[PDB]
């Protein structure tokens, strides 16, 4: 499922990540559309054997255990796989966590959200 | 987003055989592992066989392997595990499961997403 940036806000938001850890929704929206152009199916492997999965393309190194990643800490505590889930639930949990254990966590929030108006991301949208 | 329907258990006598068979629907192009998991009453979870619907590669439990078949019907969306010399130690409750890309051990079930009712599976 390729999210719709207004629906992914909502869905965001819906699972209370609007100022969550005090980061506003949009740059959730907005990391999401960075890492993943919104596609809850987004996997990109990286030459370190780990891959990053889902919307918000978390690693499987520290996050999620595909079980063919070396170093697996599964600080989500969830199989890679269900970062793959058309809903965000298993993404937004783990992000929760990724970001209470920041943002800057994602390279992208870090580069291409942080520092912009975020909110933009969540305008127009009927939340 | 996906539902697994599994039927064909039952009881059948020791050297007998079973043909389960696990029917996906739903959002079944996010099936990267089908799998059947067993599990006897108070005894853990074991993975007896899974295939990867588009690759078809087959995994099996070691107890199982060359005595149980798994297949896959990407028509139907159906996996099926052919149980061949049936044995005592079989007798379980069958789970058919489904796991979504992120989840690389075939025989463990730590990620799969979907699960069914489990069909029981005696051998006397």
């Amino acid at each position: 499922k390729v999210f719709g940036r207004c629906e992914l806000a909502a869905a965001m938001k819906r699972h209370g990540l609007d100022n969550y850890r005090g980061y506003s929704l949009g740059n959730w929206v907005c990391a999401a559309k960075f890492e993943s152009n919104f596609n809850t199916q987004a996997t990109n492997r990286n030459t370190d054997g780990s891959t990053d999965y889902g919307i918000l393309q978390i690693n499987s190194r520290w996050w999620c255990n595909d079980g063919r990643t070396p170093g697996s800490r599964n600080l989500c505590n969830i199989p890679c796989s269900a970062l793959l889930s058309s809903d965000i639930t298993a993404s937004v949990n783990c992000a929760k966590k990724i970001v209470s254990d920041g943002m800057n966590a994602w390279v992208a929030w870090r580069n291409r959200c942080k520092g912009t108006d975020v909110q933009a991301w969540i305008r127009g949208c009927r939340l | 987003d996906v539902q697994l329907v599994e039927s064909g258990g039952g009881s059948v006598q020791a050297g007998g055989s079973l043909r389960l068979s696990c029917a996906a629907s739903g959002y079944i192009a996010s099936i990267n592992y089908l799998g059947w998991f067993r599990q006897a009453p108070g005894k853990e979870r074991e993975g007896v066989a899974a295939v990867s619907p588009a690759g078809g590669t087959p995994y099996y439990a070691d107890s199982v392997k060359g005595r149980f078949t798994v297949s896959l019907d990407n028509a139907e969306n159906t996996v099926y595990l052919q149980m061949n010399s049936l044995k005592p130690e079989d007798t379980a409750l069958y789970y058919c499961a489904a796991a979504r890309q992120g989840w690389y051990i075939p025989l463990n079930s730590y990620g799969y997403n979907y699960w069914g009712q489990g069909t029981q599976v005696t051998v006397s």
